[PDB]
RNA sequence: AUAAUAAUAAUAUGGUAAUAGAACAUUUAAUGAUAAUAUAUAUUAGUUAUUAAUUAAUAUAUGUAUUAAUUAAAUAGAGAA
RNA sequence: AGUAUGAAAAUGAUUAUUUUAUAAGCAAUCAUGAAUAUAUUAUAUUAUAUUAAUGAUGUACCUUUUGUAUAAUGGGUCAGC
């Protein structure tokens, strides 16, 4: 795998997958995972492993999952949080009972700190 | 001839040095007031010390007031969460405190489907153009 | 009755339980005392002026 | 061609002509593991990208010069000239001496209405821009012209003034990059 | 006894602590400790030094205290020691910022125009930006009065931990600012504090790890996003491009239509490329032909200036700005 | 007589209120609110003198009362310091004056209605052409300056979510 | 051998008539610190898996909660007569 | 039908912001441009709030019925009961 053009390029993107959910990122990008991370606390660093695609403007390395040796991709866990609280009402059409389906899903804000060809 | 446009930089907290979002937490209780029992117990019982030991970048203020028991956090962005912990047991209070410390200070917000990544960066590949496409349309 | 010393981790502290009323009373006494001090000094200055 | 990577379109599993916006089809499309050449489907106007910069603007010791990515897709022989000056089509001429210049200057001060820039250009086989560069007119003439322009501007409606402002804003925006 | 005397002795003690910044007192201050832990400052950087960095110069109380009727009262801070403030530190921090940031920018963009470079530098380390950074870190201002503090009966440790300058009480009350100098502005004080911290870090680490300060700066200041392409504003870019081509060993640039669509419409599209020989320099799209031509020239100039070489390359020293 | 500079911070509401105005009020006019509206809509943003003239030559009964009110507001403005040729009617509205006495209308074949007898008041706020109108002209000018132009081939946001994948 | 909280694996969680379990708002009675830096009510914007309460600002009242909490009870919750 | 107080709502007029004169149906929800307002950490390529560009989905509520968008019942609206 001649990975020289990617290595050379100033701009570079990745399409890493957490639980088969793809997230297309550059360095500085701020990923918002739609679940509560249990393993990592806030401040902890995540070394991304299942990286599908690593792309320049005109080239892209692709692997499933690209060789871990070829690249780096460090995310930082920058705040577990939640979505806004919502209460949709559930009811049938001639029935006074109206069940409130309250919802407030969890989020985990990552920040892609490092992304480079090793 | 070339001229500058005065413009300012955007801080990405994570990339260089991570500054921890939660900066200060205030435990507020009442000596009277049966709603403040679990808070009082928490303050008493060696959990707060352990917490402070764990997180020495957060300062833990402990205040007494007449009203309900309060957990007000204070974040780097300047926002302030305040959770009323009325009638909660010790463990519930601790969970609430954990939740607060976990939070990045930002306001709660509805996200649309797949609104995942938030970039300041211009696209690595360009924006599409019909004149510059690989397959020309008809 | 918690204190800042009680917790033994220096990022933890307990703010001082001084009642609002007591603080107000203290303020009243201090500003009053200043006023008394000032008034006596002004009187003295008036007496000195009268003398010469 | 330095690199002999296989080249790929940005491939959907669905019909691209009917469902170009459908991200799901793109997500589905898996391609075999390795290096590829995906030529960008974009103009390189705003890009500071290293694959976009031309080789002449790269430094001599730059490794990127040798690599084949600033692709010369277009050909200057095939493209026609746009808003090109007459000097660029048939070369610049440095023929007029000091005496001729002095005469031109004398003429312009004397009577800019009679001896206008275009007339001077026609006489001496040179550009109106060059005439301007050479010689100032009488400041009175300039003042008159400014006054005329102001009068014209005043003669406008509200709408026209707004349109002119918009045009000016657009022009300013062009030079931003 | 008298409460005035009690207050007076407290004030005197506070003044003495400010003069000293005794190490034990600084250590006791929770806010300082948390700041230290947050930034991951070196262990050699003492807590007294950190307190000092937050202490702005304030030798004498100004004349504007005499009248709150004119819209100012300075009743929060207490006079400082002449030889224990953030002033010398601040200057050193400013110098460091001016050196390192500028150097980093030059490394990134070795041909960047002088004015553009200056603007970029400003963006990275402007006073407002520095103040914002300080706020983010948690450098809070001593807004509370001395008397109020005494009444509450709070320790001097908290005071030491907060930022200390002649902050005008009733600054914008009833919507009335007084427009005082830089020595009474909050933003300026916060900027000084962030520069002073940097200077303190430098002082402690220089002999052991010389580049520790610069990696701290990189982490905090140089980590911030700035698209350099948004900084530029050209005037007559075609002429400038032609001059550049003349200067280098390049053929005269001419603009040519590559592609065209929607001529005779409200919004056409004209793609023009500025060629020098067979090589294209800049690509320019536009609604008009003229616009497209202009855009191609601007693109070419961007590519010239914002060229960023690799770290593996030997240093690129540019041949100055293209003087048209 | 001082070297102290200042910068004033006001809100939008504060700005609005502090501009010189004058607040006319009618007495308990005998009319409907609808009938008042039918006239008062004509006297929207007029100069006070023009409005007074219109009221004088109006066929309606409320008109005289409106004219009188305008005259009173002018007089008040003069007393304050303002000029009558400077004053324009900024706002003029009406309202129920309360205590409308209901009274049964007896109809044929043991039917009834209730006849109310409406009383209203007209209030109006006169503002100055010299200040308020100038201010809102300035605001309009600023807004015009701010306004981003129509660009033909302009940068519109690529609306929709990306979907973790390049489509180009 | 319990309780609270948190993990893991599993199963379950549509619901009229109906049955069962658990809460909250409101008002009164018993007990009851505190205080205009306070309390109550209202508006706006935040916060807590949110009929509820809490934070801040603003407004009006009051030298002040039959207040928090536990019990006892109810003229205890209204788009349907 | 006490006395004070009263930004409780329905309801009327007026002003401001915003949308609206080639577009068709419970008038909402979700997507999504734009405009405006506020914001003593908008550092911004910022955040919230308001607003019928445009797109998609969407047959009031209750009662009574095997079954109701029903052109079956009942309600002019809000306040108190
Ligand atoms: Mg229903
Ligand atoms: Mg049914
Ligand atoms: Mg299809
Ligand atoms: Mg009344
Ligand atoms: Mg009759
Ligand atoms: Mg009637
Ligand atoms: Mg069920
Ligand atoms: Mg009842
Ligand atoms: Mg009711
Ligand atoms: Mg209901
Ligand atoms: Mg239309
Ligand atoms: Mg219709
Ligand atoms: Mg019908
Ligand atoms: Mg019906
Ligand atoms: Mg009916």
């Amino acid at each position: 795998t001649d990975t020289t053009p990617l290595k050379l390029s100033n701009e570079l993107y990745a399409i890493f997958k957490i639980h088969n959910r793809p997230y297309l990122v550059t360095e500085g990008d701020r990923v918002i995972l739609p679940f509560k991370l249990k393993q990592a606390e806030v401040g902890d660093i995540l070394n991304m492993t299942d990286v599908t695609t690593l792309g320049s403007r005109n080239y892209k390395l692709v692997g499933h999952p690209i060789n871990t040796s070829l690249y780096t991709l460090k995310a930082t866990v920058v705040g577990k949080t939640k979505r806004a609280f919502q209460t949709r009402e559930v009811t049938k059409r001639r029935n006074r009972r109206v069940r409130h389906a309250k919802s407030k899903g969890d989020l985990t804000i990552l920040r892609i700190s490092e992304l480079s060809m090793n | 001839v070339v001229k500058a446009i005065a413009r300012n930089s955007i801080g990405r907290n994570g990339v260089g040095a991570f500054v921890f979002p939660c900066r200060k937490i205030t435990l507020q209780f009442c000596n009277w007031g049966g709603s403040s029992e679990g808070m009082r117990k928490f303050l008493t019982s060696k959990r707060l010390d352990k917490w402070g030991q764990e997180f020495p970048w957060i300062q833990f203020e402990v205040m007494r007031k007449s009203g309900h028991p309060l957990l007000r956090a204070e974040y780097t962005n300047g926002r302030e969460k305040v959770i009323c912990v009325r009638n909660l047991n010790i463990d519930n209070v601790e969970n609430k405190l954990k939740l607060l410390k976990d939070s990045d200070g930002d306001i709660l917000r509805r996200r649309t489907k797949n609104d995942n990544v938030e970039s300041l960066n211009s696209s690595v590949r360009g924006i599409w153009s019909p004149l510059h496409a690989a397959k020309r349309h008809r | 009755h918690p204190f800042s010393d009680n917790y033994a981790s220096p990022n933890i502290y307990v703010v001082n339980d001084v009642t609002s009323k007591e603080q107000k009373s203290k303020y009243d006494t201090i500003m009053k005392e200043i006023q008394k001090l000032e008034d006596d000094a002004t009187r003295k200055a008036l007496e000195t002026a009268r003398s010469a | 061609k330095q690199f002999g990577f296989p080249k790929t379109q940005v491939t959907t599993i669905y019909n691209k002509t009917k469902s170009a916006s459908n991200y799901k089809g793109y997500l589905k499309h898996r391609d075999a593991p390795g290096m590829y050449y995906q030529p960008s489907e974009s103009i390189a106007t705003g890009s500071v990208n290293s694959e976009t910069i031309p080789r002449s603007f790269m430094a001599a010791s730059d490794p990127r010069r040798g690599l084949d990515m600033p692709v010369q897709s277009t050909k200057a022989k095939q493209c026609p000239n746009v808003l090109v000056g007459k000097s660029t089509v048939n070369g610049k001429t440095y023929h007029l001496g000091p005496q001729e210049i002095d005469e031109i200057r004398k003429l312009r001060l004397d009577n800019p209405q009679k001896y206008t820039r275009k007339f001077l250009a026609a006489k001496y086989g040179i550009s109106p821009l060059f005439v301007s560069m050479v010689s100032k007119p009488s400041e009175q003439h300039v003042q008159i012209m400014e006054s005329r322009l102001q009068e014209i501007q005043s003669r406008w409606k509200e709408k026209r003034r707004i349109a002119r402002e918009d045009r000016k804003r657009r022009k300013l925006l062009w030079y931003q990059a | 006894e008298s409460e005035l005397a009690k207050y007076k002795e407290y004030y005197q003690g506070l003044k003495s602590t400010v003069n000293e910044i005794p190490e034990s007192v600084a250590s006791k201050s929770p806010s300082l400790r948390t700041l230290h832990k947050r930034l991951q400052l070196p262990n050699e950087l003492t807590y007294s030094t950190l307190s000092r960095c937050l202490t702005c110069p304030s030798a004498k109380l100004p004349d504007k205290i005499n009248n709150p009727t004119k819209g100012a009262a300075f009743v929060n801070t207490v006079p400082t020691n002449k030889y224990l403030d953030n002033h010398g530190l601040n200057i050193m921090g400013k110098n460091l910022l001016s050196y390192h940031v500028t150097k980093s920018i030059i490394q990134k963009y070795p041909r960047l125009p002088t004015v553009v470079l200056n603007a970029a530098v400003n963006a990275y380390i402007s006073e407002a930006v520095l103040a914002h950074i300080a706020k983010y870190w948690g450098i809070e201002v001593e807004t509370t009065s001395v008397l109020s503090r005494y009444l509450k009966m709070e320790p001097f440790e908290f005071t030491l931990g907060r930022l200390k300058f002649f902050n005008n009480s009733l600054n914008s009350k009833d919507g009335i600012e007084l427009i005082t100098g830089k020595n009474f502005s909050e933003t300026s004080a916060l900027a000084m504090s962030v520069r002073s911290i940097i200077a303190a870090i430098w002082a402690v680490t220089e002999q052991k790890d010389s580049q520790a300060v610069y990696r701290f700066i990189d982490d905090h200041i140089m980590s911030r996003k700035l698209d350099i392409t948004k900084m530029f504003q050209f005037e007559q870019p075609t002429r400038e491009l032609a001059m550049l081509c003349r200067r280098e060993g390049l053929e005269k640039p001419v603009s040519k239509l590559v592609a065209e669509s929607g001529r005779l419409s409200k919004s056409p599209v004209f793609i023009v490329h500025v060629f020098s020989g067979e090589e294209t320099l800049g690509e320019g799209y536009g609604s008009s032909l003229k616009e497209a031509k202009a855009r191609a020239a601007t693109d070419a100039l961007m590519k010239w200036y914002c060229y960023e070489p690799l770290a593996q390359q030997e240093p690129v020293i540019d041949p100055g700005t293209v003087v048209v | 007589n001082s070297s102290e500079r200042y910068k004033l911070k006001l809100t939008k509401r504060e700005i609005e209120v502090l501009e010189p105005s004058v607040y006319a009020q009618s007495y308990r006019i005998k009319s409907s609110m609808k009938k008042a509206t039918l006239l008062l809509r004509l006297l929207g943003g007029l100069d006070v003198m023009k409005a007074i003239s219109q009221c004088h030559f109006s066929n309606k009964k409320i008109a005289r009362e409106v004219a009188e009110l305008l005259q009173k507001g002018v007089k008040d403005g003069q007393k304050l310091g303002l000029k009558p040729e400077d004053l324009y009617i900024s706002q003029i509205w009406t309202g129920s004056d309360g205590f409308w006495r209901k009274r049964v209308e007896f109809k044929a074949r043991t039917r009834i209605g209730i006849i109310s007898h409406p009383y209203i008041h007209v209030r109006c706020i006169l503002r100055t052409k010299s200040v308020t109108k100038r201010r809102l002209a300035y605001e309009a000018h600023l807004k015009e300056q701010k306004r981003a132009p129509w660009v033909q081939l302009g940068d519109k946001p690529i609306r929709g979510v990306t979907g973790g994948v390049y489509k180009w």
